[PDB]
């Protein structure tokens, strides 16, 4: 309870990790630590009654957030881990489902069949994306098609859940943890073209309550990196 | 120049059926033991 | 109940452009998805494009012949929804219905209940 | 995608059994094919949605069916308000195709 | 009865991924073939099971030859040569049958007679990463991921044609060992629209019934 981080603190009270690693450490790297280790909170988005699902695309997300966007232009390769608190509130008389999983390397396919999708269209700079609950059209030139029983990916949404996850149950839950190792084949990579992390929140059973209760819950998206180091002199 | 304390909405106050929804918040201060005083002055909330 | 009028119709030249408006009233406007659907004189409907409500981000999904020529928006403050046409041929002389779309399950079947009473706009 | 109906001129007198087709060139999914009604000078209406359910406000009279390729539309008993044009929709991919219409004479 | 579900009895299997015809003497008739996973559409579904693997390879070629309608007079001719060069990444490429890059220095290449075994030949595992990657989200064009790139091969006969035209047909044969593989992913369930990308059109869950009970 109460944990702090840098000089940023905040509240807990269960938490799963990667695939049983703990993130840790190792020309030659330096390890900044007292900067870039702190929670950078997303801010919220509001999951209303015929809601879709989001996406962020994880160190992009992060690409304006302070130093830790300075040091991914400053500095050319790097490795972090990260630790995601997502927790949203509702009351007891509101009810619904979300799954929090956390997908490495999330190739999405384009809505037109021959080309990639823009650089726009994939990732918001600290702003989530939003998937739809009908299909995405064949004659726009460049766009992520988002059909959500799909994922995106062209897979099952139901088998998403053998990637590390979380379920968050409105009855019993109120927030998921997740800590994620750095997942990738060569040891240091950029963190500009690529992005090998992808935070996904799918609503299963949808939000649902009487007339006269607020008609949003929000959600709050917390990250903190871990054992990042870079490649510089 | 010296500091400022201001606080933000992060969410909404979500708030069920038949439950009011302004809610008010209070503060308080005190003084964290550690702090001196020295050269005594007269007071100006007076006449 | 469900109100739907729609104004703006009337001659215009080719080449030219015109804005058409479609107003609603008696329900909550940012819960639907909101059509567009013309038919000429005494044939065969056509439908243009739909733009979403707002819990799935406001897009758009025009036809394949209109795309680029027309533009459906909404205002944000009150319940009014809009069609920007531009460079008008001779063939887009027909009338210019306004539907609305629903849930049906908790599924999206493309079916159109609510019909507005249909503007005219002629070019010549 | 094309949605070819059949007959274009149909006449019927009140108190007989009619039906109409609507064929479609490729598969279209049952629960993805409508009905609607435009009488003379007036704003279409919803009549039959996802090809077997009645809509609100219709009489019991009106009854969908048919899958795969191939729907139809078949009235028990014509009375006199039924006399009107009927479209079937469809949508398999982007956009949506409405048919020709099978326009229903009184005798 | 639990080890035939492992990964070196489920990928350790062999699976014919190109078919291609060449002549000799039509002055374009040589084979070509980029070496990658995807061709093949079986193949291509159990492989992206995981997302990172590493693997020697194993390649063989099973060479035929089939006589084209000469004009006349006794055609005779002896036993046929065919060449199969491998260019490693960022290497040589040939254009046409007669060119420089094919007597080079630093292509391996076999050389084969007819009515023998078929030219076994094995590749290690090449690569500037540990590991091969089934899938890349991120640019280079969007999903490339040129780090995983194994080389071409290059197929010719070396016999100069005198009487007779003779065409031959190739099928390589493909078969990885000593896999290893890493952080699984669940099954495609669209079908495979294009090579290059992971594009695909919406479809449905799954086959319908016709109620809950």
């Amino acid at each position: 309870r109460s944990i702090t981080l840098g000089n940023s603190t905040i509240t807990t009270q269960n938490v799963v990790v990667g695939y049983g690693v703990w993130p840790e450490y190792l020309d030659q790297p330096t390890q900044p630590d007292v900067a870039t280790c702190r929670f950078y909170t997303l801010e919220s988005v509001q999951w209303m009654k015929n809601s879709a699902g989001w996406w962020w695309k994880l160190p992009d997300a992060l690409s304006q957030m302070g130093l830790f966007g300075q040091n991914m232009q400053y500095h050319y390769l790097g490795r972090t881990g990260y630790t995601i608190h997502v927790q949203c509130n509702a009351s007891k008389f509101h009810q619904g489902c979300l799954l929090v999983v956390c997908v490495p390397e999330a190739e999405m396919g384009c809505s037109n069949l021959n080309n990639t999708p823009e650089f726009s269209e994939l990732s918001g700079g600290d702003s989530a994306r939003m998937f739809t609950d009908t299909q995405v059209g064949e004659s726009n030139a460049k766009k992520v098609q988002t059909a959500v029983w799909n994922a995106g990916m062209g897979v099952g949404v139901g088998n998403l859940t053998i990637f590390p996850h979380q379920w968050i149950n409105l009855r019993t839950n109120n927030s998921a943890t997740l800590v994620m190792p750095y997942i990738n084949s060569v040891p240091m990579d950029n963190m500009f073209r690529h992005n090998n992390l992808t935070l996904m929140i799918i609503p299963f059973v949808p939000l649902n309550y009487s007339e006269g209760s607020s008609p949003y819950v929000p959600i709050t998206v917390t990250i903190a990196p871990m054992c990042a180091e870079y490649n510089g002199l | 120049a010296a500091g400022y304390v201001t606080c933000w909405y992060q969410t909404n106050i979500v708030v069920p059926a038949d439950v009011q929804s302004s809610c008010d918040i209070l503060c308080f201060v005190s003084a964290c033991n550690d702090f001196s005083v020295r050269m005594l002055k007269d007071t100006p909330f007076i006449r | 109940e469900v109100k739907l009028v729609e104004s703006g119709g009337g001659l215009v030249q080719p080449g030219g452009s015109l804005s058409l408006s479609c107003a609603a009233s008696g329900f909550t406007f940012t819960d639907y998805y909101m059509n567009w659907v013309r038919q000429p004189s005494g044939k065969a409907l056509e439908w243009l494009g739909f733009l979403r409500n707002k819990a799935n981000g406001y897009t758009t999904e025009y036809s394949a012949s209109v795309k680029g020529r027309f533009t459906i928006s909404r205002d944000n403050s009150q319940s009014i929804l809009y069609l920007q046409m531009n460079a008008l041929r001779a063939e887009d002389s027909a009338t210019y219905y306004c539907a609305r779309s629903r849930y049906y399950g908790g599924t999206y079947r493309y079916a159109l209940d609510y019909w507005g009473q249909g503007t005219s706009v002629t070019v010549s | 995608n094309v949605l070819t109906q059949s007959p274009p001129i149909m006449s019927a007198s009140p108190g007989e059994k009619v039906t109409m087709t609507c064929r479609a060139s490729s598969s279209v999914s049952s629960s993805y094919l409508h009905w609607y009604q435009q009488k003379s000078g007036a704003s279409p209406k919803l009549w039959i949605y996802s090809t077997s359910n009645l809509a609100s406000g219709v009489p019991a009279r009106f009854s969908g069916s048919g899958s795969g390729t191939s729907y139809s539309l078949t009235i028990s008993s014509v009375e006199a308000e039924d006399a009107a044009t009927y479209y079937c929709q469809q949508f398999s991919g982007y956009p949506l195709t409405f048919g020709a219409g099978t326009k229903l004479e009184l005798k | 009865s639990r080890s035939e579900s492992s990964i070196e009895n489920f990928l350790c299997r062999s699976a014919c991924v190109y078919y291609a015809t060449y002549t000799n003497n039509s002055k374009k008739g040589f084979a070509e073939w980029v070496i990658n996973t995807r061709q093949v559409a079986q193949l291509r579904r159990k492989l992206e099971l995981f997302t990172y693997l590493r693997f020697d390879l194993e390649l063989t070629f099973v060479i035929t030859s089939a006589q084209q309608p000469s004009t006349a007079s006794s055609v005779d001719a002896p036993v046929q040569t065919h060449q199969i060069m491998y260019v490693p990444p960022g290497g040589p490429v040939p254009t046409k049958v007669k060119d420089y890059a094919w007597q080079t220095s630093t292509n391996p290449s076999v050389f084969w007679t007819e009515g023998n075994a078929p030219p076994r030949m094995s590749i290690p595992f090449i690569s500037i990463g540990n590991a091969y990657s089934c899938f890349y989200d991120g640019w280079t064009v969007y999903g490339i991921n040129t780090l995983n790139n194994m080389g071409t091969l290059y197929m010719r006969h070396v016999n100069e044609a005198g009487q007779g035209p003779i065409k031959s047909t190739v099928r390589i044969y493909f078969k990885p060992k000593h896999v290893k593989a890493w952080v699984p992913r669940p099954p495609r369930l669209c079908q495979y629209e294009k090579q290059k990308n992971v594009n695909f059109s919406p479809i449905g869950v799954t086959t319908s019934r016709t109620d809950i009970i």
